[PDB]
């Protein structure tokens, strides 16, 4: 066993009845001192450091070129300045492991973390020596995290894209189907998750060119999708995930959630391919009544209609669906298919519920396009518009596919610093900068997309580890009013930057005009009420720092008005699994789900004690599935209140707990505005 | 001589106790305390002692800390815990 | 473990 | 049961030891008074059908327009002048019910025989009233059989594509592979098979973009082509069907043969791909000397010389590849190879064999490229150049992909009317308005070689039932004199009316000077030896018909060399299955199966006797599997020489003969000149 | 059978 993982294992050995957190410091100082010191090459100064990655095809010389060298140096320079250690094991093993850069032969460490952080602050700035070092001090105090392709990839040259996840639009037809096929499998190459609205598919045994009941639906556009995941699946680094959504109205809702099951044959079942099913607000006030239900087939709407059925409001056309001889339709009971869905999250975790109407309420693009779907994660939910791609030889009409750029804020180093305006400001030109630099070639409407939408993703991460390190239980009114503030704040700076961004560059986003940012709806629940903390305890960790009132709000929504917003959207909470580590922070805003995580990496097992978990504050790292998920749904909806897009939402369920229990949970969480929920995690 | 149990209200083995301490206050009520401690609504306190398992059970004599039982216990075993500090 | 919805669970 | 059922099972109920050949044609004339003059639409004249079919979107206007009306109406007397009876009911019934147009709930029958090659012969003439009554004599004589799509889908509709096959050619690259399954699914759904050639796809555990280990092989892009043809299911009422063709010097020969193993596991087998192996002549010398042999990593081939590895002779750069330290490969056995080969044959039927070499050697377009794969029945060999499908809004490289433009002659009504020379060029100019007006759009490497190469196939049916009904056993000397003959006459009259054709509309296909024909390296055996037959038995067959000569072949040489060559390619045998029913002939240039064919209907049992025969000429009718294979193999290699592309050549096979059999007639196959081998049948 | 090839099955 190696010296680092014995001093680590050491932490569940408990002397005198407590846990011996002191040894994790020991164990990355072990990690550090034995490995990878050793097995890190040096080189006599950065110049030969630099050549040597330049010239060995591991960074690209463009994006170094813009700075002299030292301006570089210099930059360098002020990220060790920090001194940065990490406070962890877990965190130096899981940069080392997943984003520090390796020889060609994977068997010396190129990259320190400083050295990593200032490659990415050089990316981020772009030619700015005081911004790349303004960026440097950001990473560095890991007050911001750029998202795994960022952080992985920027400034590479071995590298995919720097977009964490693209959503596709799929028209129905066989050239568009085919169509998505190759982008999927483009973008999968790129290393980015891929989600497929497949609601536009015309359902199982409808007409294809008067040639009757000759579809096989949107399961076998699933199978084709999953296996082109299967085949750009880069190369076995990460097996390649996919993600289909389908609408809860959609005929194939029961075949589409078949391929979820355990009894499924091989023939109907999917293996690479996530499942999420978008549920309209008619769907679950006919659950509430016990009324039957209806799914339709999409070609005989888009037939009478001349529209697709995700394109038309379900509240609003079921009823003239339903009395429309010419749409077809088979009568489904909605309360049991509520069931269904209860149990096959309970048995697999999908599944992910939308909420397509908790989304549109507050959506401020339904101009451009309603939220038919969201991402693998369930947290991007942006409007997009399906390109109807035609023959060969025949110009494509593009629409536009969500690409989304993410980045996470860690709550507790922004709040230790009073630095959430800086940050805020700083992650969105970053993330405005990831979207600039960002071609697709291979992906029309995504790349279309990114250039007229800019949409950004400025997450948080460490709600939780923030909460339980200053005595605050995730569960209590004071959380909720804590992130209540926060994400009030963090929404006012991201616009407040949006708006400068698009003043200095003189453009906003295209279709702006129409959104609820020009009209002012979007603020004005912001001009109208307060979100200063309610509880003292809560108001004392936001001193020294500029809450935003009314009046701020206010002359924030007029600075809007006047110059615009750059960005269509701007905050989207990812699940942030893997870079949570390495900042020593808890994933996303999600409740952390063991205090101690037991982890084998290959024949020793590495214990992770939470970040800051100790013995004072034991019980205020309260797990997940001991928590009430209806108290966990409340702070969900007050965080998302001040996020444009969604949240990554995982239930946290005990197995004591039945179906009935998640469907509470889940109308719950519809009831309090919730838009999206991304898995039931069962112990 | 007080006996301290930090319980939750999600905590099976912490419902399986509290009939047990009902037993025990009305044998011994006249020479023991029982106080109970919900560690979600209490976690200072829980922190303080180092809790980090429920049920656990401290017995106490004059506001020090003289014995810790963790886990569930049946009457006997407490009262035997209990005798030693009367 | 399935459990019918009973009604009262859509109300809160 | 039916009556007509009940009278075709009374073929079996022998009296006096003799089968009651006579109670089929008391089976037709039940079958039809009882069902088909019952459930045929009738109208008072020919004008209200015409116009009754062209309303309801039976059949398109345009073909009709370029007639009229006392045209249609000459062309349907001729058609019906003859007063064709089918001599069989399995005839009529394959035709009333594959063929036969039906109304929309299929309860009646539009269509008779006389209707359905009536139309075809309007589509054919195109606007020609001599020319379409030639036609419709040409069909109803049954001389000249269109192929089952083009029969199907001339002037309807309702239809797919006349063309039969779909050959293309996947380069090595993701946006290729994607191009190639969307040309799949888009060449499925017009109803033709497809065959891909898959040599240029780099082997597992190749490189993409200087990442070693990262390609999972050709076995995933045959997983992602028979998810593609199944989910282009055609309605389901006929399975999508595709083959894909690799080369056995590819390093993913032993899992691409892998794949059809029964015992291969359901992440590794396809079940709607077939398999087909190109074998060149390097091959077979390796495992003649039992030398080891190298499989090759084409991507290296392709770094290492810029050429495909398929592209290159491997019979002169084979020692150059394995003497090349910076081209992969791995020591194989080619006689454990070969023996692999054999039990997958004997197991499954597959793969094709295709002896490229033996393709090349008498290819006539080798300047265009070499015949690298073949087509789904492996009886076209064509020249082919790949697409470099490029990123999207990217100008693509087309290249050039085959298409089947198929039709048979009936070589018993062919040999019987005395108009070889009539039904060959009548059916050469039918192939071309064919080819001509094919136009597909979603593939634009088949259209461009479509209209480049001008390829057409036309095959030859009823060899053994001719042979049979006329006293000559398929394995008999005379039976390979009368082929020897016969295709050679087919073979000179479609050069001279391809070369007629030619001239007069004044253009050749692409690329023609450097085939042989304009060299005259083509006509070097036609113009060096006489195929004038050698017994008279067989010379009095072709009696009342000049049979050319040597000197008619210099002539003919002569006006291909003035006047050029308008059809790349003329001739392939295809095997010829449903549509054999109703022509009342046996299948291709093949050896019938069974004297009396046992088919299964519904719940009715019923029997189908090879035309013609009787207790005179019973053992003429010799089963297949009881022939010799070595003679089979004679008898096509005699008509391969006169076949400028391949034949469809199944192997039929007993139980009790061995892998090493196989082999035996695989290796005779190649060295008699044999160009594919179809499938082999194990009874 | 799985009979394996011999030197003399490759010449006719
Ligand atoms: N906990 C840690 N986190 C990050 N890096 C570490 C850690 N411990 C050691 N290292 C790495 O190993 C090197 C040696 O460790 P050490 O703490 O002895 O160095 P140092 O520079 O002398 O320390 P100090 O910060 O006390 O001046 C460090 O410079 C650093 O690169
Ligand atoms: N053996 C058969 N093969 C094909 N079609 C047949 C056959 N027997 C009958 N038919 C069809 O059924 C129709 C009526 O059958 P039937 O034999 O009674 O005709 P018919 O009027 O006596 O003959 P013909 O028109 O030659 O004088 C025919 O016109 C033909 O269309
Ligand atoms: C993207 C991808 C490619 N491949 C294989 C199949 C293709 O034939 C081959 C070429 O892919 P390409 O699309 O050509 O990838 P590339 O151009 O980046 O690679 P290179 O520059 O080295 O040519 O890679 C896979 O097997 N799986 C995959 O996920
Ligand atoms: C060709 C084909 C289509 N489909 C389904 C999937 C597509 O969403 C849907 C659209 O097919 P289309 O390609 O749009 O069919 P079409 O354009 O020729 O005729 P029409 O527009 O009238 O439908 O058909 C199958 O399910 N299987 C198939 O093989
Ligand atoms: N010398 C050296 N410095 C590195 C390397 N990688 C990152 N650095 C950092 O880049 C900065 C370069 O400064 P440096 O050239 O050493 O300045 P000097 O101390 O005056 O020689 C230092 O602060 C290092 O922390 C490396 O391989 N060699
Ligand atoms: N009347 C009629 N003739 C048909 C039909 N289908 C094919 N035909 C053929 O088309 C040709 C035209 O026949 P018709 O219009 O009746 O000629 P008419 O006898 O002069 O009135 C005939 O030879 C028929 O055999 C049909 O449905 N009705
Ligand atoms: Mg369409
Ligand atoms: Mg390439």
């Amino acid at each position: 066993v190696p010296k680092w993982i014995q001093l680590n294992n050491e932490i569940m050995i408990q002397k005198d009845g407590k846990f011996q957190f002191d040894k994790d410091k020991e164990a990355v100082h072990s990690y550090f001192v034995d490995y990878i010191n050793q097995n890190t090459v040096f080189f006599h100064n950065l110049k030969e450091k630099l050549d040597y990655l330049v010239e060995n095809q591991y960074y690209e010389e463009e994006f170094l070129s813009l700075y002299s060298f030292e301006d570089i140096k210099e930059v360098f320079k002020t990220a060790y300045a920090k001194k940065f250690r990490f406070p962890s094991f877990m965190s130096a093993f899981k940069f080392y492991n997943d984003y520090a850069l390796k020889t060609n032969d994977k068997k010396k460490i190129l990259e320190r973390y400083e050295d990593r952080i200032s490659i990415v602050a050089l990316f981020f700035a772009n030619g700015d020596t005081e911004k790349a070092k303004e960026y440097v001090n950001l990473m560095i105090n890991q007050e911001y995290q750029p998202s795994t392709p960022t952080f992985l990839n920027a400034g590479r040259k071995r590298r995919g894209e720097l977009v964490s996840c693209f959503l596709l639009e799929v028209n129905d037809s066989l050239n568009d189907i085919s169509r998505a096929i190759d982008i999927s499998m483009q973008l999968s190459k790129l290393g980015g998750g891929v989600s497929l609205n497949l609601s536009k598919l015309r359902a199982k045994g409808e007409a294809i060119k008067d040639v009757e009941n000759a579809t096989k639906g949107v399961v076998g556009v699933m199978k084709l999708l999953d296996n082109a995941f299967r085949y750009a699946d880069q190369m076995g680094q990460r097996q390649g995930s996919g993600a289909a959504y389908l609408n809860i109205f959609h005929r194939d809702i029961n075949d589409f959630l078949d391929t979820k099951k355990i009894s499924a044959d091989e023939d109907v079942r999917v293996k690479t391919l996530s499942i999420g099913v978008v549920i309209p607000d008619k769907f679950v006030e006919l659950a509430r009544e016990d009324k039957a239900a209806y799914v339709f087939y999409p070609h005989t709407i888009y037939k009478e209609y001349g529209q697709h059925m995700d394109e038309m409001d379900m509240n609003e056309m079921y009823d003239k669906f339903v009395d429309n001889p010419r749409v077809k339709k088979e009568k489904i009971n909605p309360r049991k298919l509520l069931e269904k869905l209860a149990m096959l999250r309970s048995e697999s975790g999908y599944p992910y519920i939308m909420f397509q109407d908790n989304v549109n309420k507050v959506h401020a693009n339904n101009h451009i396009s309603k939220v038919k779907f969201s991402n693998l994660c369930s947290e991007v939910l942006q409007a997009s518009q399906v390109s109807s791609y035609t023959d060969y030889d025949e110009e494509d009409e593009i629409g536009l596919d969500i690409s989304c750029n993410l980045g996470s804020l860690n709550i507790l180093n922004v709040m230790e610093h009073k630095s959430i305006e800086k940050t805020v400001k700083l992650a969105t030109d970053s993330l405005t900068h990831v979207s600039e630099t960002t071609d697709i070639r291979n992906a029309p409407a995504v790349r279309r997309a990114n250039k007229a939408m800019k949409s950004i993703g400025l997450g948080a991460m460490n709600l939780h580890g923030y909460l339980a390190q200053n005595g605050i239980a995730y569960e209590s009114p004071e959380a909720r009013d804590f992130a209540n503030t926060f994400f009030m704040m963090v929404n006012f700076y991201s616009i407040q930057r949006s708006a400068e961004i698009a003043k200095e560059k003189g453009e906003t986003f295209d279709q702006y005009e129409g959104s609820t940012y020009a009209t002012g709806e979007y603020f004005d629940k912001y001009v109208s009420t307060d979100f200063s903390p309610k509880y003292e305890k809560i108001a004392n960790l936001f001193e020294g720092m500029h809450i935003p009132t009314t009046e701020d709000w206010k002359k924030l929504k007029a600075f809007v008005a006047e110059h615009g917003m750059y960005h269509s959207y701007r905050l989207c909470i990812a699940p942030t699994g893997s870079i949570s580590y390495v900042q020593s922070s808890t994933a996303s805003v999600m409740p952390i789900m063991e205090r101690i995580e037991e982890r084998t990496y290959g024949n020793s097992k590495t214990y992770y004690p939470m970040p800051g978990l100790a013995s004072n504050n034991w019980f205020f790292y309260k797990e997940a599935y001991d928590m009430d998920m209806f108290k966990v749904v409340d702070m969900i909806a007050t965080i998302q209140q001040h996020i444009d897009q969604g949240i990554s939402f995982t239930l946290f369920l005990k197995d004591t707990m039945t179906t009935r229990d998640l469907n509470r949970i889940d109308l719950y969480a519809h009831h309090r505005g919730i838009k999206t929920i991304y898995y039931a995690r069962t112990k | 001589v007080v006996l301290a149990d930090f319980w939750a209200p999600w905590c099976g083995p912490c419902k399986m106790i509290a009939p047990v301490l009902e037993e025990l206050d009305q044998e011994m009520g006249d020479k023991l305390k029982i106080v109970k401690i919900d560690v979600d609504e209490n976690q200072e306190t829980a922190g303080k002692y180092g809790v980090m398992s429920i049920p656990t059970l401290l017995v106490l004599k004059d506001g020090e800390v003289v014995e810790t039982s963790v886990g569930f216990k049946p009457k006997e075993a407490l009262q035997e815990l209990v005798n030693k500090h009367l | 473990t399935v459990e019918p919805l009973k009604d009262d669970d859509f109300y809160f």
